[PDB]
């Protein structure tokens, strides 16, 4: 209840300061004004074309990777366990496949950005 | 729902034709909008409208069909003084198929119709009187 | 589906332990060693009838015999505890190791005035055994009667007569 | 012998991260089991009472249950604060 | 629809318990052993057919393990067999016996003081 | 694809059909199914084209969807019940999921239009492996939870898998859809005798496995995907045509050869439990099977097709690889009927 | 009953799913999913259940800003379609809407099975347990227990990890 | 049953429509595959921790682990069709027939 | 079909989280462990087809420890009578139960 009121407050202020930023200045929009920066120039195509992905490979393999850290968090409380010897088994082998799956990626050229 | 067939059959044969014909109509437009849907999902009608037709004839069609074979099958039942027999069956079928000829404007789809819908309809009233299981339970 | 039988309002009265937890945890180690007998037994009653309502007066003796407890730590001294625990209750964790001055005046005052022993580490901890005058409960779950089990194989076996029996095959 | 050597000081000349990787990992793996104190962390972690100790209903068969905490016999902490 | 699966005291992955030994073998001139025998040959055969080798003569060392593997699992495969059917047979009689309520016998009657129905053809 | 990384995803294919088959748990049938998924997906595209990849994505697709299905199923029986066994499902709604996230699973109708799709993408060992092995882990889960199925809607979704299975095979040309659609009326047959002897599916599957890995090594064999392909054979291999003629009968059901023995089981089985109008529909259904097999038969091995000129040149050179199994897997599929008594060892 | 601050959450968490359902851009698909993300997050906290709401947030972040980099990539379109810019995905939205507005009501003011069961409201409140012993969460006990009572579900759990990354690059290879 | 067991049942069936009803990006498909995932997560969540079931509060970790590994196999087999036609549409993929 | 691998080698690969009543990480119960226990004591060994009609008590015992489904309605229907006893002034709520009790420890 307490931290429903904090986000609400930090929220809120983000939004005044918002709405002062857009009410309080004086407006003078035009076309020219508004229009895309390109450095001098019209921009040639649109920015909404599809942009090329080079570590497009990368980018799969730190889902599967942010998944292994959902698996490690509860470690602090695993260790308070009376048989730590199946405990400490289980926790190194799944860092051992962890980085075996790198190794892996890496001698197979996976983690070179594509060209 | 099978309620819809119990709605159906709760009505005793030769009494209360326009009851049955009422029954046997609402499941003619069930069957024939679910096929409708089935047609427009696999194969689509180009637009909302042409769809909205599609379904329509369709359902209309399949109203149709149950209206004319619950009103004849009652009908012909009360007439001939004769429940528990399949011939009621098979002159509602024949009619019902009659129907279906007509609709698609073709003598041989429609003398088809008559021969296989009226077979079919006088098998079912013989598995009403037998105890014919289609959906059988696993008795062993 | 029966009625729920529930002890009368005044049944469940007693004589409340009104101090703090503060108090309380300032006092556990010696009420622990000192009111051990009734507060086991209480739990013995607790954990084998599975029924608050048949363990009332195992805890107003409960209730009773901390508040003897406390009436002596009020009688002997009440000044070295009260400075005990109002040193345990300014934390916000009330934390044994901030007040050991407190703790070992207020433990040489009993020690003194009424021999008490503060139990050593590990002690509290123990499962300690019980001797009761309750009978052991028959049927604490109040179960039903089991369904009786089918029969059993039993005899030799034989081979199957005239075979598989399979339409026209013989063996 | 002399292949692994020459190995080793290529590797620790090129990629000295995998090198020290490598042998940390093969400690952590291997130094557990050699331990005389990984028995003692199983031990100070079963001496943690979470949940309250049920007492047992004496029989008269009992000789060495406590019917005190401070009786002699049960289990003993000394070891631990002594270590 | 699984009969047989959770029978008592059975189990996982026998495939011959031990009370299987209280029947008689199959002998090893049972007429299916034999036919699992032909039908290794009729593998060994095709074999020869398939690598375009001459079909009767071409690997005897080859046609004598097909005929040998076939007999070799046919002989289990059959005092398998043969152990279910009995089993089904004793659960069958232990069933009727200790349900007499269920199958009674009544007093059969002679042809004599059945009045059965006469259709003549004609 | 390394030959190492294609044995450890086949190791991880039959693994989790493995863990789908010994486990009691389940969560651990839903990671069978899940492991299953993700190494076969690779399989599918071992010879990469755009048509491999297309049968993947519509592979992982229906898998996927029939996963979640798979999953909120569980879940709901266990919010009826809190149960993590499978025996039989508490909830008529969960079992209703249940039954057709596992129709999904095997490409039962309504669910089987990706069958044919996905068979034709792909090469004939994946098409292999994917028309045989992968029907054991849903067929096994059936199989234990098949007391608490309701027999109306398994029934439905059986008899349109065998009619639409031979509708669908009499417009193909295409050997690997014709295949396909016979698969999706094979398990129609499978799943019909389901909720009364899970005996009968067992020996169904096994019968279909033997003819079915029969046929694939068979069009192995002599290279060949459509129909004219296959008219070619006679002039190069006449014994693989006369095989798979004698092959092509067995699977039609056609006595005294095996396959006639399922359909012929499963009938009686039916007819035990009252169940008479059923099975006449499947048998005069299955004529359609029929039909389509004898046409392949027709321009496969009975006539002789014409033929180009540079097939002399292929009469001069032996198969590389020779298939191990092929000779037995032939000998099972068309010579077992006399031993039929030996199903009771199914059981 | 009780400022019935979980149906407004669950309601919040529908109104979500119908945004990313109604499939319109990527962009604010994933917008949509992520403020699902969000609320669930709060829904399993207000129950007990802190380290799984935090774990599915962080989980769930993640694979957004995965899929925000592969939508502009290969998702993008000169014009990117919100809940208003079409027919069709504005239809939906407001079908799926007015759906949970209905199911919400039949619900809420009378006592309905809809598919599955009835249910009659009161506040989620309700149907807690009221027990009070520990030094410790059992929800982060039950969750530790992975390494001592989940042996074998930690096997298979890293073999598909590892299978996984086998796979993604054995179907990125191409040729 | 509570409304907010309701709820979350709702968002599964909406999500499992969502992805049945195509429309052209095959990303949008993707995504209603993980508001399916989020919503069982939730439901099994809230029912575990309801009825008190320790040792299956970590079935749901499981679970997001293996819609991890779901979500990368779809997002690759994406990659090669965007390879194949430059686009994601599933219209593109109607090669192989019925 | 099922072929128990963890029967005949003895092993307990996932058997041990298949119920609420068996062995939890320091003895932290169930919700509902005496009604499953009950419920699984009493249809033990008899197998299925017995279990579902002679042990249907404690499965509706157990049920309704899981959903509660009974006693919502008692609570409403009290609730309900309450409110409209209320509404007409018939009946007047009692000091502790509008917050104006003597606590107890
Ligand atoms: C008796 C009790 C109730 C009986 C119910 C059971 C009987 C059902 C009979 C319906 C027959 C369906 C097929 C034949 C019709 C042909 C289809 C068609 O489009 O041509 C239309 C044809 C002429 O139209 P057209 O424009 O010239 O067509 C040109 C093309 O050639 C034709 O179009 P096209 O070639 O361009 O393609 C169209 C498309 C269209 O696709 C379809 O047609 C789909 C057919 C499915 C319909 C099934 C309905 C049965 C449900 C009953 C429910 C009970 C109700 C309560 O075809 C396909 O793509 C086929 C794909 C195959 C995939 C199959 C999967 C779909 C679903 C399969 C079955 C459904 C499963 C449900 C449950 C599943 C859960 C396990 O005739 C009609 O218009 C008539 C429409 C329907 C008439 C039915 C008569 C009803 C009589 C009821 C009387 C009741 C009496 C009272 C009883 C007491
Ligand atoms: C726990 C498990 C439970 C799971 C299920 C629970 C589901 C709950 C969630 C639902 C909430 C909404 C969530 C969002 C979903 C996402 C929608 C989406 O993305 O759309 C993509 C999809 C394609 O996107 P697009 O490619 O960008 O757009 C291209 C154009 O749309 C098309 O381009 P075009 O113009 O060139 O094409 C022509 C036009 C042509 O469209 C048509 O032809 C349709 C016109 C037929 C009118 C129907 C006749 C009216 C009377 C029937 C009423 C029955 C009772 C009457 C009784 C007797 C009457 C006296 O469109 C089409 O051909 C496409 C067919 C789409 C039709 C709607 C699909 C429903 C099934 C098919 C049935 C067809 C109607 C037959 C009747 C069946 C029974 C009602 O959009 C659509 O197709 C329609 C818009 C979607 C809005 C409505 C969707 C809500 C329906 C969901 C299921 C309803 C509840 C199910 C059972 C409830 C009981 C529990
Ligand atoms: C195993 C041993 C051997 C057995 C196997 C061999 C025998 C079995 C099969 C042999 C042939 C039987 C097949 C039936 C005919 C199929 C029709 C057909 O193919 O349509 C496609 C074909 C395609 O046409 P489309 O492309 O759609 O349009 C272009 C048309 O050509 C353009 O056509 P249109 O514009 O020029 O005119 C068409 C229009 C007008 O047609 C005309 O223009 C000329 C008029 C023809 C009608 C004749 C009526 C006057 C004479 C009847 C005499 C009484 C009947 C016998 C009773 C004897 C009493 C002792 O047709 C009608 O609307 C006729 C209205 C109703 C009259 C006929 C229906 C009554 C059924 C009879 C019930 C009998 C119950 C049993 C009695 C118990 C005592 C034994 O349609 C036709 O062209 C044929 C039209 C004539 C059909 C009616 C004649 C049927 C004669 C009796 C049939 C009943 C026998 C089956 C018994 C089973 C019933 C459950
Ligand atoms: C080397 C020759 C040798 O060692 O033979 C010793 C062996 C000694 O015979 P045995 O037991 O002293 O003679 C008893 C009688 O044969 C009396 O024979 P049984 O009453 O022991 O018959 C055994 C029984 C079981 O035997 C079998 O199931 C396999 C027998 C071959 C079945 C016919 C198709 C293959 C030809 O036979 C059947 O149930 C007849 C059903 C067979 C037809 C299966 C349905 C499909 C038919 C094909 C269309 O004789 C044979 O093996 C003759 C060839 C077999
Ligand atoms: C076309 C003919 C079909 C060919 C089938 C393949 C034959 C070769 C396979 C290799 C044979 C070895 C298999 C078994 C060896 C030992 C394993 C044994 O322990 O398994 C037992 C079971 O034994 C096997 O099931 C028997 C296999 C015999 C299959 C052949 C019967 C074919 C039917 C008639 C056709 C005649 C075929 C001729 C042979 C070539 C376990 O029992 P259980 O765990 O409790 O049951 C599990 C299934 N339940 C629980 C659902 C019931
Ligand atoms: C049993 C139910 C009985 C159903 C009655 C309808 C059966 C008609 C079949 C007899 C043949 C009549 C005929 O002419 O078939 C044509 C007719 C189409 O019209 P056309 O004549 O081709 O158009 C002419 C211009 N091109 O054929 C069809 O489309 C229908 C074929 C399917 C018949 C129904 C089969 C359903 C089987 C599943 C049951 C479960
Ligand atoms: C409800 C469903 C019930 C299913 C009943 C199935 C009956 C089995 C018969 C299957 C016949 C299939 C015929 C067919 O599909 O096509 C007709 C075929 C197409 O030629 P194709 O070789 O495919 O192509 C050549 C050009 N490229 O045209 C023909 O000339 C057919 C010639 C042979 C037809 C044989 C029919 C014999 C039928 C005898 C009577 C009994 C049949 C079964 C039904 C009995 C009545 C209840
Ligand atoms: C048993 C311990 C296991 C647990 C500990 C490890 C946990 C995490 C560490 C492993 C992470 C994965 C490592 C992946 C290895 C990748 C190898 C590789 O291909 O990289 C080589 C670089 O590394 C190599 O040279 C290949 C292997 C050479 C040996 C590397 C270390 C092997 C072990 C060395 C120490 C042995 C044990 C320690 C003993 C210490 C002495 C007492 C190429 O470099 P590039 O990035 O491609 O350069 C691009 C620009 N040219």
């Amino acid at each position: 209840m307490n931290i429903m009121l904090t986000l609400l407050t930090n929220v809120t202020l983000a939004s005044l300061l918002v709405l002062i930023a857009f009410w309080l200045p004086q407006l003078n929009a035009y076309s020219e004004k508004t229009s895309p920066y390109e450095c001098g120039f019209d921009p040639m195509g649109s920015a909404r074309l599809p942009f090329s992905m080079k570590f497009f490979l990368v980018a799969i393999t730190f889902l599967l990777f942010d998944l292994e850290i959902a698996l490690l968090l509860p470690l602090p409380w695993a260790s308070q366990t009376n048989n730590l010897k199946t405990m400490l088994t289980m926790a190194l082998f799944l860092l051992i496949l962890l980085a075996a799956s790198l190794a892996y990626e890496w001698t197979q050229k996976g983690l070179e950005w594509a060209e | 729902a099978k309620t819809l067939l119990h709605k159906y059959s709760d009505i005793p044969e030769g009494t209360e034709c326009h009851r049955k014909a009422y029954a046997s109509t609402s499941i003619g437009g069930a069957t024939g909008l679910i096929v409708s849907a089935y047609s427009i999902a696999l194969k689509p009608p180009a637009s909302f409208l042409e769809g909205v037709a599609r379904t329509g004839r369709y359902t209309f069609t399949s109203a149709a069909i149950g209206a004319i074979f619950g009103l004849t099958s009652c009908i012909s039942a009360q007439v001939r003084e004769k429940p528990d027999d399949p011939l009621n069956y098979f002159i509602g079928g024949c009619a019902g198929g009659l129907t279906l000829g007509a609709r698609t404007r073709s003598y041989g789809i429609g003398a088809a119709a008559c021969a296989y819908m009226g077979l079919t309809a006088a098998l079912v009233k013989m598995g009403q009187l037998e105890g014919w299981q289609v959906f059988a339970e696993p008795k062993v | 589906p029966g009625i729920v039988e529930l002890p009368t309002l005044e049944d469940l009265k007693v004589q409340e332990v009104k101090v703090s937890s503060s108090v309380l945890k300032a006092a556990a180690h010696h009420y622990g060693a000192q009111c051990d007998k009734p507060n086991k037994e209480f739990m013995l009653c607790r954990w084998e009838e599975k029924d608050p309502r048949r363990c009332l007066e195992e805890g107003k003796l409960v209730n009773q015999c901390a508040l003897d407890f406390f009436r002596q730590i009020k009688r002997h001294c009440a000044e070295p505890f009260t400075e005990y625990w109002t040193c345990i209750d300014y934390s916000g964790l009330q934390l044994f190791r901030h007040c050991r001055k407190q703790q070992a005046k207020f433990d040489e005052c009993v020690l003194d005035k009424l021999g008490w022993v503060r139990p050593d580490l590990g002690e509290l901890s123990k499962v300690t055994k019980v001797k009761t005058d309750r009978p052991l409960p028959e049927n604490p779950y109040h179960s039903r009667a089991r369904p009786e089990p089918n029969p059993e194989a039993e005899g030799d076996l034989k081979p199957a007569k005239h075979g598989s029996r399979l339409f026209f095959w013989t063996m | 012998a002399g292949r692994i050597a020459s190995f080793l000081k290529n590797a620790w000349a090129k990629e000295p991260v995998l090198v020290a990787s490598f042998a940390i990992g093969g400690l952590a793996i291997i130094l557990p089991s050699l331990s005389p104190y990984t028995n003692y962390a199983i031990r100070i972690n079963r001496a943690t009472p979470y949940n309250y100790p049920v007492p047992l209903r004496d029989d008269g068969n009992m000789p060495d249950v406590p019917s005190h905490p401070q009786d002699p016999q049960g289990p003993s902490l000394e070891w631990l604060k002594n270590l | 629809m699984t009969m047989m699966s959770g029978r008592p005291g059975r189990v996982p992955l026998q495939f011959l318990p031990n009370e299987a030994r209280s029947l008689p073998p199959p002998k090893l001139t049972d007429p299916r052993l034999v036919y699992m025998g032909f039908l290794g040959y009729c593998s060994g055969l095709i074999d020869n057919a398939i690598r375009r080798r001459p079909v009767v003569s071409a690997g005897l060392h080859r046609q004598l393990l097909y005929v040998t593997s076939f007999v070799f699992f046919g002989y289990y495969l059959l005092k398998r067999q043969d152990y279910m059917y009995a089993l089904r047979d004793h659960d069958m009689f232990a069933y009727v016996k200790s349900h007499p309520e269920d199958f009674p016998e009544k007093d059969k009657k002679t042809y004599g003081e059945i009045l059965e129905e006469f259709h003549p053809v004609r | 694809m390394n030959p190492i990384i294609y044995t450890t995803l086949i190791m991880t294919v039959m693994s989790g059909t493995m863990l789908v088959m010994i486990s009691s748990h389940w969560l651990l049938i839903w990671i069978g199914f899940e492991m299953n998924l993700l190494a076969m997906i690779p399989v599918l595209m071992k010879n990469f084209n755009p048509r491999a990849t297309e049968a993947a994505t519509k592979y992982f697709l229906t898998q996927a969807t029939a996963s979640m299905m798979l999953m909120m199923a569980i879940i709901i029986n266990l919010l009826y019940s809190g149960q993590w066994t499978i025996t039989k499902m508490f909830n008529p709604v969960a079992m209703t999921m249940m039954t057709m996230a596992l129709a999904m699973k095997l490409g039962l109708s309504p669910f089987h239009f990706w069958v044919p799709e996905v068979t034709q993408g792909i090469s004939l060992q994946a098409g292999l492996l994917l028309l045989t092995w992968q029907k054991l882990a849903p067929l096994s889960v059936l199989c234990q939870i098949s007391q608490s199925i309701n027999p109306n809607l398994m029934l439905t979704m059986a008899m349109l898998s065998i009619l639409i299975g031979g509708w669908g095979g009499l417009n193909q040309t295409q050997l690997r859809k014709i295949m396909a659609y016979s698969s999706i009326a094979h398990m129609g047959w499978m799943t019909a005798v389901l909720p009364y002897n899970t005996t009968m599916t067992i020996l169904n599957l096994l019968i279909y496995i033997t003819m079915t890995l029969a046929m694939f090594m068979l069009l192995i064999h002599s290279s060949a995907t459509t129909t004219l392909s296959l008219s070619h054979t006679w002039n190069k291999m006449p014994v693989i045509t006369s095989l798979m003629m004698v092959t092509l009968l067995s699977m039609g059901g056609l006595p005294p050869l095996s396959g006639f023995m399922p359909k012929w089981m499963i009938i009686q089985e039916m007819t035990k439990n009252e169940s008479i109008i059923m099975p006449t529909l499947m048998a005069m259904t299955a004529l359609l099977n029929l039909y389509f097999y004898m046409r392949l038969a027709y321009s496969s091995s009975l006539t002789m097709f014409p033929s180009t000129n540079n097939m002399k040149m292929k009469w001069q050179f032996e198969h590389t690889k020779q298939m191990k199994l092929l000779p037995t897997m032939i000998v099972l599929s068309t010579l077992v009927l006399p031993m039929t008594p030996a199903l009771s060892s199914l059981n | 009953m009780t400022m019935y601050i979980a149906f407004i959450l669950s309601t919040i968490f529908v109104i979500g799913f119908v945004g990313f359902s109604s499939k319109p851009s990527p962009i604010y698909g994933g917008l949509g999913l992520i403020v699902s993300g969000g609320v669930g997050c709060g829904i399993v906290l207000n129950f007990g259940g802190s380290f799984l709401g935090l774990m599915v947030f962080l989980i769930y972040l993640g694979g957004m800003l995965v899929v925000f980099g592969y939508t502009t990539a290969m998702a993008t379109e000169m014009y990117p379609e919100v809940w208003v810019s079409n027919k069709t995905v504005f239809g939906a939205f407001v079908s799926g809407l007015m759906m949970e507005f209905c199911m919400v009501y039949y619900a809420l003011k009378e006592e309905e099975v809809e598919i599955i069961f009835k249910f009659n409201g009161l506040g989620d409140w309700v149907i807690y347990d009221t027990g009070d012993s520990g030094f410790f969460s059992e929800e982060a006990m039950g969750i530790a227990a992975l390494y001592s009572y989940g042996t074998w579900l930690v096997i298979v759990t890293g073999w598909s990890l590892l299978i996984g990354v086998v796979v993604i690059m054995e179907i990125t290879r191409g040729n | 049953m509570p409304l907010v067991y309701m709820n979350i049942i709702m968002a599964f069936a909406i999500a499992l429509a969502g992805l049945l009803m195509y429309r052209s990006h095959l990303m949008s498909s993707l995504l209603c595959l993980e508001g399916m995932m989020l919503s069982l997560f939730i439901m099994s969540t809230l029912i575990i921790l309801n009825t008190h079931f320790t040792l299956a509060n970590m079935m749901p970790i499981i679970l997001l682990v293996f819609a991890a590994c779901e979500a990368a196999l779809g997002l690759s087999l994406l990659v090669m069709v965007s390879n194949t036609y430059g686009t994601d549409y599933v219209q593109n993929l109607n090669l192989l027939q019925c | 079909p099922f072929f128990d691998v963890q029967k005949r080698l003895g092993l307990d690969l996932d058997r041990w989280m298949t119920i609420q009543s068996a062995e939890q990480p320091h003895k932290i119960p169930g919700r509902c462990h005496a009604f499953e226990k009950e419920w699984i004591e009493c249809a033990h060994g008899i197998g299925g087809i017995r279990a579902e009609k002679e042990c249907k008590i404690e499965f509706d015992d157990f049920v309704e420890c899981l959903l509660r489904q009974k006693t919502m309605k008692r609570l409403s229907a009290i609730k309900r009578q309450r409110d409209k006893l209320i509404k007409e002034g018939k009946y007047t709520p009692p000091p502790h139960h509008l917050g104006k009790e003597d606590p107890r420890p």
